[PDB]
């Protein structure tokens, strides 16, 4: 068994997993320096782990196409690591929050006409509460236009919204590792943007509820390591988003969970194909 | 007709459509056809960075 | 049947599509003002002609998650739309220039090793023609690479090269829809660079072998409409990349061509899929 | 005389500008492709058209810098275009809006304290209307700064605002050449940004309140060509800014003043010295 | 306008310039028979269509000995006929294959120094692709220099050589007449002799390069009407031979250009 | 028309009998 770990910079997550790893077999630790392509490698699964949502993507399909199996996939990094392909993938199959898309500024400011105000605006491919705006009106939603409209990335042209959802100062954090439910937690801010990347605190959380929740919303998908983010609202619990790069040095820490050892059992369960 | 806003000429351009693309026949700008009920013609926004085929 | 014309602006190539369209059914024109998700659409197919390369790509996915059917997919809208992913599914089965991809400006250094030099630097999601550089040495390596990584969009920091092919002041541009070959011209230009864009001179190609290599670079993909570049060198026709918005304004000039017409028919045949 | 014309792209003004000047002498029309430093001019005053403001600022200094003199200036480009250099030459002598400047968010996040919503957040270099939001709350504040930080031009570390000021449905831009009141407009909208850039529309200002007024904000400069800027307000006149690359065509239109000459004269007039 | 055209036998060819030549004016069909010298002629200008190449090129100077214009000219149809006379003169002008010359046996056992193996032996008078030999060794040298000595024909003894070029399995004939490029077509087949004479396929050829060295290869003689044999190698676009006794059925055929018009409307400007 | 190839050559008109097209020699072409 060799196991690769393509990264950028190895956080605590990083760490670990190269422990756990190492338990199972020789581990090739590959800095986004060491990635050339096309090019020799001999590995049996890279476990990807780069910051970069985009490098972790293209490095994916690159080890896919030298037929070294990936965790995760390049198809997963890019459905899950999109908010709209995403909620598009759990819709009809897990409760969502209200959302619209539009493709213009002059269509997003018709968006209020289905979900009314106040509204979230949020990047399609961002991460860690990046970019997130509370919109309450027609002002705050051409402030937004507005600035999306002369940023450079093409990708803030697409326009994803989302009712705004009244949660109890808090949202969910879950683990679902090839349909095995790993744990939750839950993330406190006095801030309605609970992201712990912005000061979020991690608290255990065992509502069974969100289990079967989290494994039905990994479903949708049908593969790979997700972190799952769930809100609580007056109408129960929804799916907000999924996240094929997790984070979890606060989740483990609060809930015991070994969620590197999992990654890596997942993966070396990949590696036999 | 209709007046071009690089040259300043009248030109009649025909039976457009709104968003459509026309040639400037006396000055060779190319236009696009922002608004008909107003019939105005109006130079392209910028080319970002993933426009093209 | 009814046929949607999904469109930024409307050229030439968007007019004769409209037209072609309206002999088959009834046309529905949806600029992107239009265009919001979920919504209530009555359509057989749609035919992706935004200007922008992602806006058409989340558009048809859209589409897509709506029941109906799109010409070109979002599958195809991001593979082929991608130099990388799009080189990798040439690679198996027609000829292309030499490349390599590097994930970092570190790995991105090592490329010459590999190519020599001169090199060519792309960015993955261009067209038209921009940001290719030819770099002839490391300082001029170097240069592109420092100003990539200044760059806002992380696509940028995805680095793909290609050898410097030694074109007889043209290239040649054809296009294959639905695997039938419809045509193909030949772009010259004093530069390197032949876009029509800015702006190559087009003149018809009746090279048969064109066409066979054409055909089978349309079937590594195995769908849709596409415009193929393809390089004359000393070691014979090279594929170097496909394209899923395809003008044809001059090609269907200079060539007599209906690539409109042959757009809207393979549109009608999807729409009874 | 030899009087240089400086433009980016032949349209009406600058084409009006020609034909004044001429009457005086040798025109010389300079596009930004003859501009190279050093290099040997032979002019006795250039009139400074450049689309941009920052190229503008830079062929003034460059011209300068040949001992050639420039209308305008290169520091009455640079005082007078920068809003916050501007407004503080202006806070003397006229009345401007209520405003505020912080060099950082958390700074920023304190201006309404001063100010009070709704106010209004506005980049220091930009004109046409762009990147301006008129912000109600704090959610507003909070997306518009978080907007502008992921915009990563070091010039929107800049935060500056002003209190929204309720006009009656119109502002009034006004012309002062050389210390001489030349003509002023209304620009009408039923969108608090009245910019004909935006779809406003031009009206006759004859009101001599404004004309005494733009008079005394020209003076707080002491020289050169200037647009100026007014709100009418429930506690009067204010002088919102100032404008030293004047647009006027539809200003001398409606106004029936050639701003074009009395431009001209003036910068044959700055000749002399 | 009187046009005379001489032929051997009516080929779809001379059916085609017949037809044309009457729309300008009076015909008068010249079969080989109907050839001797000296001789009574009231003609204006002869279209020279005879199949062999030499009965080509002595029936055009004995039209031109009665003061009668010929197209090919004599003078032209011995250059461009004459694959070393014809290299000669394109080797100033435009690109062609390496090539080498030797006059005996002796010298013709050199010709690998120069060209390297594989290289190409072929008759100086040749059409058809008669004769060809692609020649990998110097075994093979020896047996084509050995079979050529034992022919009949003193020709055999001009020993021509090309490099063997490398074809994308084709190659290229241009059709040039007055100094006007009138159309091409690739010729392809399985075999490195890609004649449409040995079964080669037409297919129109559109490529402006192919024009544009066509016209500078016409250029290189400067009169007449010539079909061009054109190479694609590693090193581009190669001139191999000329041809003053075009065919053209198959070429006509598949670009739909009007290669008999041209020739009669060329042959009356030359009469007048 | 007396000489005309036909799918071989056309010998005689007043009794119209066809014949095969003479040896192929070393200088016929184009
Ligand atoms: N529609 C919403 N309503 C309420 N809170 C939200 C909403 N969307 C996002 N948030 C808050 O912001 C955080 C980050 O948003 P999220 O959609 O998960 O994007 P990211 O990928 O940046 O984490 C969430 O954990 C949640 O606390
Ligand atoms: N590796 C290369 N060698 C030589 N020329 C190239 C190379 N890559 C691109 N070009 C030239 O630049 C043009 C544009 O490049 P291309 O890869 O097609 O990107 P785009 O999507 O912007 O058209 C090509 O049509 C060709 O003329
Ligand atoms: N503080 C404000 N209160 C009300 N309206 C404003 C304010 N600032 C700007 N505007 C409106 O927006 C327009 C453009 O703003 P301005 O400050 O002139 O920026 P620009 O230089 O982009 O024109 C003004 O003409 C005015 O109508
Ligand atoms: N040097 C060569 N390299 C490759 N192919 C050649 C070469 N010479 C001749 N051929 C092939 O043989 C064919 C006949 O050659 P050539 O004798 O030059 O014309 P022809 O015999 O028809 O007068 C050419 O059309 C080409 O396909
Ligand atoms: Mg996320
Ligand atoms: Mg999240
Ligand atoms: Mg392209
Ligand atoms: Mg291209
Ligand atoms: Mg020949
Ligand atoms: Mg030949
Ligand atoms: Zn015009």
């Amino acid at each position: 068994m060799r196991i690769g770990i393509t990264y950028t910079v190895l956080r605590r997550e990083e760490m670990a997993i190269k422990e756990r790893a190492g338990e199972f077999g020789e581990v090739v630790m590959l800095h986004e320096d060491d990635l050339l392509f096309p090019g020799n490698y001999d590995l049996d699964v890279v476990i990807i782990r780069n910051v970069s949502h985009f490098k972790a993507l293209y490095t994916a399909r690159l080890f896919e196409s030298e037929g070294i199996p990936t965790v995760n996939s390049s198809r997963l990094i890019f459905e899950a690591g999109d908010k709209l392909f995403a909620t598009l993938r759990l819709a009809g199959k897990v409760p969502v929050p209200e959302w619209k898309a539009a493709l213009s500024e002059g269509g997003a400011l018709r968006v209020p006409d289905s979900l009314g105000y106040p509204l979230v605006s949020k990047p399609v491919f961002g991460s860690w509460g990046r970019l997130l705006a509370k919109v309450n009106d027609r002002d705050s939603l051409e402030a937004v236009l507005e600035h999306r409209k002369w940023m450079k990335n093409p990708l803030y042209g697409i326009h994803y919204f989302q009712e705004f959802v009244e949660k109890p100062g808090r949202d969910i954090r879950s683990y679902v590792i090839g349909g095995e439910f790993v744990g939750a937690i839950y993330r406190y801010s006095n801030h309605w943007i609970t992201n712990t990347a912005r000061g979020g605190k991690a608290e255990p959380c065992s509502d069974p509820e969100v289990e079967e929740l989290s494994v039905k919303a990994w479903e949708a998908f049908g593969e790979g390591a997700l972190a799952i983010d769930i809100f609580e609202s007056e109408k129960g619990l929804l799916v907000n988003e999924v996240n094929p790069n997790m984070e979890f040095k606060n989740a483990a820490r609060v809930t015991g969970a070994d969620m590197a050892g999992k990654l890596v059992e997942y993966a070396v369960e990949v590696a036999k194909t | 007709m209709v007046e071009c806003p690089v040259c300043g000429s009248e030109i009649e351009i025909g039976e457009v459509e709104l968003h459509q693309i026309v040639e400037c026949p006396v000055c060779g700008a190319e236009l696009e056809v922002v608004s008909l009920e107003p019939l105005t013609l109006e130079e392209l926004p910028e080319v970002e960075e993933d426009w093209g085929e």
